[PDB]
């Protein structure tokens, strides 16, 4: 008796802006599943976040390394931001590596296959001495939520990084009357997302409802 | 750094001696997170001496009351630099404006 | 809850409290559903949600 | 001068502006002031007085 | 361990009556307690179907606004008397039911005419009181299938606020839930009171239900 919703449209405005329109939809419901699917993806969606890192000479982020222009904090600071996108395993060990005058991005760590750097372009420090060479091991981990290395249950010189797993960046939605065959009182949802690039828009909309239909499977048959 | 400011941050920054200063104008020779080195200008020269200013910056040292006091560089390899001029930002200073 | 000082009461709301109270009991002139003949306190609730 | 640069962002003069409710989705029922505030946090801290 | 979420493990149902409902369910994800509260509030109030009456015609009374000799409460009353009137008509998505009394007494809802398939949730709800041994109310209710709530602002026929669903009142209450160490979860508790056409668990159900039915395309 009630109309479910398809997916109709993805429109990948950028590489981390997408929008996803839900058709048709019968009064009222257009906002409960706004707001549902906000709450949702704004808490639940997991994604690759930078956990760990051990740079070579560094004892500790509150000091400095010869030739290099950023404090090992500000390094650090910089690999929280790295939008890393893993396949098929939970945990990676990425590899960086430079020398020479020059920005040290996301572009220099060692490809590996599974692992997939979605912004390149990501500066991660500045090398200013010819004889400067910088070289880390960069532990990547799957994950859901913040998780502060503060609050984490290791040798001098492993340096623990703050982990925010949340891909999803921002999310809003938009209810607009949605022309049906017949009828005038449907509606459309228009979910627009921006991400850090790491989840597939449509991948994270079925996250989201498998998420809301099993949290809903304890009331379908209350007891 | 403060999006609403008076003007008065710049002054506060510079005068506090928490940020690195260049004492003479020229370029920026070397530079790292613990140290600015500034090839002087010939026209600030003397005469007989290399015209090199050296700064070494403060870092991670704790204040009177065990707050963190850090200069961080906020000039780049090879930027020409003014008499006058922040070379490094001290606590609570963004590119030469007090940031509290 | 009173005042050994004078028996006024002396956990009484304010602020954010009696701000809401005053604010969901004022009138509004042509407030949307005025006209409206309601079963009791509880359909007044679920028209307002 | 203020509602000036306000329109030069193709922002609202009044500087309210809708918001809705994180928990619901339900619309505020009357606009909110909504900005930017040069925040401190002052040496008072709970971890050196509890 | 990133695609497992917390099930709740204790599910407390309190009959404070018949109508009458507090479901508590705990832990939750921190926020879920939220959504899942707010998703079927929404959909209680407006998206249960039910049947109620949404039209009158009353012999002799010929505007809402108009007076009837013999009957203690003004039409108006019998109006609101008559929202409140549950009713479970299995048969149709339309039926017309005859009320026709006289005689001092109460006019409740066993007064009005049996039809087979519409059902009378409560015989004893009191439609007016007749005050008068030769008073005599005659008046036709159209009952009829819907969703939600329907004002008769939005739509001599009287017309009547359409209480379709069966809902009487849905609140829910967010606290605060904790596992072994996880103190941040959610407890959620919903306090509920329908019409007694459905029970509260089953409505709660059945929103559910409806919830999860709109999900069919998107879940995995």
């Amino acid at each position: 008796e009630f109309l479910k919703p398809r997916l109709v449209d993805i429109e990948q405005v950028s590489s981390t802006h997408a929008k996803v329109t839900l058709e048709p939809l019968e009064r009222g419901f257009g906002h409960t599943l706004g707001n549902a699917l906000r709450r949702i993806l704004l808490s639940s969606m997991p994604g690759c976040a930078v956990t760990e890192v051990e740079i070579d000479g560094v004892l500790h982020e509150y000091s400095t390394k010869e030739g290099v222009q950023e404090d090992i904090l500000e390094i650090l600071l910089n690999l929280k931001g790295l939008a890393v996108r893993v396949q098929g395993k939970d945990e990676v060990i990425l590899t960086l590596n430079k020398s020479g005058i020059g920005p040290v991005t996301a572009a220099d760590i060692t490809h590996d296959g599974d692992v997939e750097i979605v912004k390149p372009q990501h500066v991660i420090c500045h090398l200013t001495d010819e004889n400067a060479s910088i070289s880390m091991r960069i532990k990547v981990q799957r994950g859901r939520g913040y998780v502060p290395a503060s609050t984490r249950i290791r040798p001098i010189g492993r340096l623990l990084v703050d982990a925010c797993y949340s891909p999803v960046e921002r999310i809003a939605y938009n209810v607009e009357a949605a022309r049906v065959e017949q009828r005038t009182d449907l509606d459309k949802l228009v979910i627009e997302m921006e991400t850090n690039g790491t989840i597939d828009p449509e991948e994270a909309i079925r996250r989201a409802a498998t998420i809301l239909a099993e949290q809903l499977e304890a009331f379908v048959d209350l007891r | 750094k403060p999006l609403v400011g008076t003007g008065m941050e710049r002054a506060v920054a510079v005068d506090s001696g928490v940020t690195a200063v260049a004492k003479r104008g020229g370029v920026v020779q070397y530079v790292d997170a613990s140290r600015i080195v500034i090839k002087v200008n010939e026209d600030e020269m003397y005469p007989g001496e290399a015209g090199i200013d050296i700064y070494n910056l403060t870092k991670y040292t704790r204040s009177n009351q065990n707050t963190c006091i850090n200069q961080m560089p906020c000039v780049s390899l090879g930027e020409p630099v003014e008499r006058g001029d922040v070379l490094a930002d001290g606590p609570s200073t963004d590119l030469g404006e007090l940031a509290l | 809850i009173l005042s050994p000082a004078n028996g006024e009461p002396i956990i009484v709301p304010s602020q954010d409290v009696v701000l809401g109270l005053y604010y969901m009991t004022r009138d509004c002139v042509n407030a949307k559903g005025e006209g409206m003949v309601l079963t009791g306190p509880k359909e007044a609730e679920r028209l307002y949600r | 001068e203020i509602k000036e640069l306000l329109k030069l962002g193709d922002l609202p003069t009044s500087g309210q502006i809708r918001l809705y409710d994180g928990r619901t989705g339900e619309q505020f029922e009357r606009p909110v002031t909504v900005g930017y505030m040069y925040m401190l946090k002052l040496n008072h801290l709970v971890d050196d007085k509890m």
